[PDB]
């Protein structure tokens, strides 16, 4: 695996990725 | 209750306080098991409890002397568990606070000693701190634990700390040999896995707790190669669990060491085994059996009412399972 | 002493009516019906008068102690009842009963109501006071195998007709209660005087007041059968079984289980059945649950067993019985995805 | 003044009462052909009609044409009885006098026949009450009974009595009203009190009843007095709405859903009565729980959650189970951070949006 | 002098402030004359349920009539407002929770009133007696004399018996919302002539919830500690709130990753003295604020307008993944907060392991 | 006989208080204005003055010249009150009376009239462990006291009472004190009791107090007591287990360096020796903490570090930031886990073998 998300995960720091991008209302603007 | 010789000096120490009138009235004292601090406090009780004190020791002769040897004073007082019990509740506490009221019966200084702080429920020791705070006059507490950070902090802010340095190894070596009859390597070893306390590893000696070592040892030894380990259940299922878990700890730790390369090692009698732990399994997986077997030794210590064949079943399985692979092993957190 | 069943009770009395009367089990309409029978049959041989005590820690032995000394100017045969406690007799009970047994005459009829003794409780001196001169009544609930014959012959001697149907539900419904099916019978039978009870006739006038024990519950899982294990869990719930029985009832089956599957590699399972001192009737079922069960199971049972624990002891949690039925459904062969056993 | 509809409407013949058809057939029955039992016990719900069912057949017992189980209700001592003036009938709260000294009084009047009455009824409500003492007292007099006396006991905890109190009498055990038969009560009571209603607030309240007829009658009482005499659709949403307490499920429903706006929607309305975020969560997670379990097997459900049983069993059918799994790990770790949240409407709020949009990256 | 708590108690239907269902009910069952025996009011602490019944017990008692208007001048309405009427028995539950009190209380419910037209019982805090004593008003409850009315009062309802619950008419009031309070600040404030800033008042209502005693409580805290005045400075200093404008600057550094203007934002703050977990609480709570505001463009309340447009920027360009990233690294470095050697270090910690883990910018790596 | 300093130095008066300043003008400012409220809780650390204040307001109620925020400290209310024996002033253990029938019985009493002060004052000491039948009893009449009663309420755990409880009160939060204000106050403390100190040893104490004057009051007790009556930098070192000498850094940089034979020779050393754990424990996570700060702008790096500059600097230069922030964190879990270790040595071990596994 990379090797920051290794080291995240050492940290305890949990990483979420959108799933139902759909859901969310409003110029999010993700895409550059 | 034996008197070792190393607390000669402490002692002459905190009495000259109590000869000066500089003595604080919540004494807390910190040392391990086996070093005697149960005869120091005893011996500054006799001190404190003498109507005709000479030099730092007690007349012997007085009429309190008599009393203290008999151990029916009415002035001196002791808060341990009752004998089914584990734990001091607050009853004890409370009826004590009220009794320290009235005044002493012989007219003279009154003792309190609690056996062991880190056995206070929290409700006792949210009630003794209104008493240890402003004590009445001539008016004394003693207070004996092993870890001070396990105790409130509200009851440590109240108390002088005092801690007892156990002596040197080869000091330590040399008293044990006197004592009793053994290997120079087993003697360090029982020394070292006392955290290096004397009298802890005569306790060790005294006992049958060797042969317990023994037999644990030799199914360790038989487990590693096949891989079974559920068979330690036999020889870890018993009312003494917490220190064969601490044995195994050390012995895993050793084994980690050796992996590492390090000239110093707990388990000094028992080379064999350590190196065939080292041999045979990984470091990270020796550290995931170590952090679980500490933390099912804590859970056991901790929990009340808990049941030890399951824990143990329980974690031996887990230790089975995690010797698989491909298996994702626990990490440390918060 | 005698040994009967409550059938046999009244041949018994026809027979002779001996000097004491024990009446032990956990069936109250037995007991009822066994005390009854007794009582009407002392009434016949001229016993017209009857006293009832309860046995407890506030207890007045010395009332007792005078109505056996004292006589009766014109009342006399008279009839003492003693109700045990739940728990049992204790030294100070024992002791209190031998020296009752002692002060005992030919008119006083004496009557025993409890639970089932055990062997301790049997070895006593009271009870070996009254062995030549005494009889005992057995009432013990029927299981499930042999409860719709005996319903099947209550119904008979009531003069109804019971369906085959109707015997189910009635056996489904008031399993372990004895006492609500015969009353349950009795309002069926004022309901309808043709007495003919057919399956929609009985549906509508039952409820479910099932009893069950914890040996009940893991029988369940052991069989397999995830229907009966929840209804026996739901019944114990609402009963308010204390939680920690249940845990202790399973994990002694299931650490069983456990180091008999271990074993079993390389050892037939008669040979660990008898070193393990497994009752006979058992051998069967477990055996089944042996061929249901891999090692990779019975130890996420394992984890999720200590893991309840743990959250009933240290945290006080409230969701015990949501991890039972979680349990439960694993014994059974279920998917279980493991997300809930936090593995 | 108008009175209470619960008390104006007490049932005063069998006819009256809604539905316990099963118990009803076999008193008439029983009273008919003389099979009366020395005790009869009658256990059930709130609200289900014990008292009045106990008191119908006191009145019966006692009726001056004869033992029938249609009572005429104008003979004098149909009329004290519904007065409450009845000499030999004595009606005892349990719960008011448990001591053994106050039943003792009450039960050594068994030893006076009764003065203008076949029967001596003695009415005992809330039996569940009494003493170790009492139940001793009690127990004695059962057993040696007068045939002139007759005793009647109401209580909705059966298990709490003594297993020889049990034994010893016939009990009758009434069954929830049902939705159709109180919407039908509701409206019978409406058009005799002329008071204007719609089809749609008596079934609205007929539901939020739940099977106590005594619960419908105070929730129309409420709904009369704010709807200012009448009975409307949107009075009774309202305060049902006012009284609304399972924000939990449909927070469930709307998360599973994927509608931020309902969401929220549903959080302010949490937060507009006390509630502990804490205990949302808890039962949200539970919730979920019984979800999966009702997926693993349709038998998980039982009598307990009857009220949302159509609601769960729709959610276990269309929901996935990954989707069941994936929500409840997330309200997991919301659970766990909740404590070191800014606040504990921010830490649910932000758990929440994880469950709708977020997913989270597992090891490996 | 006297507590404002105690001194602006409302003694008319027109004082109250919200709770709108609750009034109307209550006037159109008065009007009406359906009036029960039997009231439950339940909510959150100090949102009128007292006062309320007070208020129910002076129109049933008013000598003019049952009336939903009290005149308040009447004998009975000033004694029922002095507390010494003698026909409101109020019981304090929580003190006398034996089924002893239950039965002498029950005792003497046939007495006729003493001068009122009714008997009211006022029991407060019922949620404290005993399973004897609620299982001993039912019969009474259910059935009571004609001139007698039972009002009970509660913040725990689900604690009682369903048995109780379905003998009773129930009342929930509702939290009462920042406008609400604000306004009865504004007005208690004229009528007490003490000057008052918008901003105190609006802070005071924020850090109160729905709760008008706390409101008050912290008014006059805040009294006390402004010396007669209520100035917008002395209630920052009272909560322990600091500007959000600095939160904003922090956040904002961060996102942009520039470490030298985070290190000067912290030594100002050192050079105050700001306090740091509330520092991070601040940083925690922007964040999330944000994240509501990327779910729905109304989630922004109206209290942050004076910076709103500069947090909808962020809304337009933060990916909510940054988003969850930093709220995340900012809520485990207050995990471990009381574990660092000094909270100033652990607070730089934390921002410097944020730098590092940059999404767009990570700190240079090594050679 | 004998009286410790922390009983001996009470203070006595609102100018004899060390910080907690908007308190103190928030009380004078009350007092002043004539608005007293009936109902004051007071919440903070441990050895703040929450009980020292609410003494000195209970003082200066019930003085006979009259409500004033400046205590006489002469007539006699003053005097017994001090003493603390005073008729009017009911002081309340709620650790020990936690049973609601003392609640109960207290209540029923507050009919009566003062018997000499103009208020009747009670004063309930760790309330937070009163039992919830007792909170409950007690609503009722804190809500609407009689006019001649008063209430003061001492707490440390705030969490623990309930919102309406908390709803009826104001409330005063004490900030933990500074170390330059201990330092200040242990100063004049020992000036005035006549004891040779060095300014070091005032340093130490007050950086080891932790914000809490009663926990340095206790460590200047016990140096006291263990340097011959004087204090003394030594005496105090010795007393903490000062690392002293660079022991930390080295260790660190074997740590990094991934060499487990060094940090297990070095650890044994030190266990030889017999230092502190935590000590050590503790300069190593502020040793990594300033390494992490050099990163980021070389002036960063402390002026009285001017000893180990270019050790430190090659580490920050060869060590990313990333494994800085992982150390970091293994030594804070350490830290944390260290006293529920079977032995302090095998918690160091464990926490320096876990951190050795971060190298490639
Ligand atoms: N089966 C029923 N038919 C008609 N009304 C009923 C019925 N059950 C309850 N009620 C109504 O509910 C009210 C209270 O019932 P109650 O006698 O208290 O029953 P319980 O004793 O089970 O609580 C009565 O005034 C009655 O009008
Ligand atoms: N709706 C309201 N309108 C005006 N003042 C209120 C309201 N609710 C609470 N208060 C204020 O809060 C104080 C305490 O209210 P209280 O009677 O204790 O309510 P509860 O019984 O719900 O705690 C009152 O003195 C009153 O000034
Ligand atoms: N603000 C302060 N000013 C001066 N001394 C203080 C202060 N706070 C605490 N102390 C010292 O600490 C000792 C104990 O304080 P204490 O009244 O117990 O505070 P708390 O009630 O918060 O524990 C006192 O004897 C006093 O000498
Ligand atoms: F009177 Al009921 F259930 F409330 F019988
Ligand atoms: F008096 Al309250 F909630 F505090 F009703
Ligand atoms: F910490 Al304290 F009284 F000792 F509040
Ligand atoms: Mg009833
Ligand atoms: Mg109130
Ligand atoms: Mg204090
Ligand atoms: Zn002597
Ligand atoms: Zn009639
Ligand atoms: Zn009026
Ligand atoms: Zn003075």
């Amino acid at each position: 695996t990379s090797r920051r998300d290794w080291q995240l995960q050492q940290l305890g720091i949990t990483q979420w990725s959108l799933r139902r991008p759909g859901a969310l209302q409003g110029e999010i603007a993700i895409a550059i | 209750m034996r008197w070792y010789p190393w607390l000669r000096p402490d002692f002459e120490k905190l009495v000259a306080s109590y000869q000066a009138g500089r003595g604080h009235h919540a004494l807390l004292i910190q040392a391990l098991p086996g070093m005697g601090d149960d005869a120091l406090i005893y011996a500054l009780s006799r001190y404190l409890l003498c109507q005709q004190p000479q030099g730092h020791k007690s007349c012997g002769h007085c009429r309190g002397c008599q009393l203290m040897q008999a151990g029916t004073h009415p002035d001196y007082y002791t808060l341990a568990p009752e004998k089914g019990k584990n734990t001091l509740g607050v009853d004890a506490v409370r009826e004590v606070t009220e009794k320290l009221n009235e005044h002493a019966r012989l007219g003279g200084a009154k003792v309190v000693w609690v056996t062991d702080a880190a056995l206070l429920t929290d409700a006792a020791a949210n009630a003794l701190l209104k008493t240890l705070e402003e004590p009445p006059a001539e008016t004394w507490f003693f207070l004996a634990t092993r870890e001070p950070e396990r105790l409130l902090a509200t009851l440590r802010s109240r108390c002088r700390l005092h801690y007892l340095a156990p002596p040197p190894e080869q000091y330590a070596v040399t008293w044990l040999s006197r004592e009793v009859t053994m290997s120079q390597d087993a003697l360090l070893a029982a020394l070292r896995l006392s955290a290096g306390s004397p009298g802890a590893a005569l306790a060790l000696f005294q006992g049958d707790n060797w042969q317990a070592r023994e037999t644990l040892c030799q199914a360790l030894a038989y487990s590693v190669p096949s891989g079974d380990w559920y068979s330690l259940l036999a020889a870890l299922n018993h009312e003494q669990a917490p220190a064969r878990l601490h044995w195994l700890a050390t012995l895993l730790m050793d084994a980690l060491k050796r992996h590492h390369g390090a000239a110093q090692v707990t388990n000094v009698d028992v080379p064999g085994l350590v190196a065939e732990l080292a041999n045979h399994l990984s470091p990270s997986r020796l550290q995931a059996i170590l952090g679980d077997v500490c933390h099912i030794r804590e859970q056991l210590m901790s929990v009340t009412g808990i049941n030890r064949e399951l824990l143990i079943t329980d974690l031996l399985l887990r230790i089975e399972h995690y010797l698989q692979p491909g298996v994702v092993l626990p990490v440390p957190h918060l | 002493m005698i040994r009967l069943y409550p059938e046999q009770l009244r041949a018994q009395l026809n027979e002779g009516l001996r000097a004491a009367y024990l009446l032990l089990g956990n069936d109250p309409l037995l007991l009822q019906e066994s005390q009854d029978a007794v009582r009407q049959v002392a009434a016949a041989q001229g016993f017209e008068e009857h006293h009832t005590f309860s046995i407890d820690p506030n207890t007045d032995w010395n009332a007792i102690f005078s109505l056996c000394q004292a006589m009766s100017l014109f009342a006399s045969r008279q009839t003492l009842l003693l109700l045990l406690p739940e728990n049992g007799p204790n030294a100070a009970i024992n002791e209190q009963l031998l020296t009752l047994t002692g002060l005992l005459h030919d008119d006083l009829l004496l009557i025993v109501r409890g639970n089932k003794l055990s062997k301790a409780q049997e070895n006593a001196a009271w009870f070996t006071a009254l062995a030549n001169r005494s009889v005992q009544v057995t009432c013990q609930t029927p299981e499930q195998a042999q409860l719709p014959r005996w319903v099947a012959a209550r119904a008979k001697q009531l003069n109804l007709e019971l369906d085959d149907a109707a015997n189910q539900v009635l056996c489904y419904c008031y399993e372990g209660n004895l006492l609500a099916l015969a009353q349950a019978l009795e309002r069926l039978s004022l309901l309808w005087p043709d007495g003919k009870l057919t399956l929609p006739r009985v549906e509508q006038a039952v409820n479910d007041a099932a009893h069950f024990t914890p040996f009940h519950w893991v029988d369940a899982l052991l069989m397999g059968k995830s229907k009966r294990a929840l209804h026996i869990l739901q019944q114990l719930r609402l009963e308010g079984s204390e939680p920690v029985i249940l845990l202790r009832t399973l994990q002694r089956e299931l650490l069983l289980l456990v180091n008999l599957k271990r074993q079993s590699a390389h050892t037939p399972l008669r040979a660990l059945f008898d070193k393990h001192r497994v009752w006979q009737n058992r051998r069967g079922m477990m055996g089944e649950a042996l061929n249901r069960l891999s090692q990779t199971q019975l130890r996420q049972a394992v984890q999720l067993l200590t893991r309840t624990e743990l959250t009933l002891k240290q945290d006080y949690g409230q969701s015990v019985w949501a991890e039972l039925e979680g349990l439960s459904l694993l014994l059974c062969h279920k998917p279980l995805a493991d997300v809930f056993i936090d593995g | 003044s108008y009175q209470v509809l619960a008390r104006k409407w007490r049932p005063q013949t069998f006819a009256d009462v809604v539905g316990q058809e099963h118990v009803l057939t076999a008193l008439a029955n029983g009273l008919s052909l003389g099979r009366i039992h020395h005790a009869y016990l009658f256990s059930g719900t709130r609200g289900v009609g014990k008292t009045s069912i106990a008191r119908l057949l006191a009145k019966g017992l006692n009726c001056e044409t004869g033992i029938t189980a249609t009572p005429c209700g104008v003979c004098d001592n149909c009329r004290e009885i519904e007065q409450g003036r009845f000499v030999d009938l004595i009606e005892i709260d349990a719960a008011s006098r448990t001591k053994v000294e106050d039943t003792r009084d009450l039960l050594d009047n068994v030893q006076y026949a009764p003065a203008r009455g076949r029967f001596k009824v003695y009415l005992i409500d809330e039996v569940h009450m009494l003493s170790r003492h009492s139940f001793n007292a009690l127990l004695k007099t059962l057993e040696e009974p007068p045939e002139h006396v007759k005793f009647l006991l109401a209580t909705t905890d059966p298990q709490k009595l003594p297993v020889t109190i049990l034994s010893r009498c016939l009990q009758f055990h009434l069954k929830a009203l049902d939705v159709e038969q109180i919407r039908h009560q509701l409206e019978h009571i409406l058009n005799e009190e002329h008071i204007a209603h719609e089809p749609r607030a008596l079934q609205l309240l007929a539901r939020a009843a739940e099977g106590s007829l005594r619960d419908a009658l105070s929730l129309t009482d409420q709904a009369i007095a704010s709807g200012d005499g009448q009975v409307s659709t949107q009075a009774v949403s309202a305060m049902l709405g006012t009284l609304d307490d399972d924000q939990a499920l449909s927070l469930v429903e709307a998360m599973v859903e994927a509608n931020g706006e309902r969401v929220m929607a549903l959080i302010n309305e949490a937060a507009a009565r006390g509630i502990e975020w804490e205990a949302l969560l808890v039962e949200m997670l539970g919730l979920l729980h019984r979800i999966a379990m009702v997926q693993l097997s349709p038998a998980a459900l039982g009598n307990d959650m009857a009220a949302i049983e159509l609601r769960m069993r729709e959610l276990a059918r269309t929901i996935p189970p990954t989707d069941i799994q994936l929500y409840y790990q997330t309200l997991l770790i919301g659970r766990k951070e909740l404590p070191y949240a800014p606040d504990r409407r921010m830490g649910v709020e932000m758990t929440l949006l994880r469950a709708l949009a977020f997913h989270p990256r597992m090891p490996l």
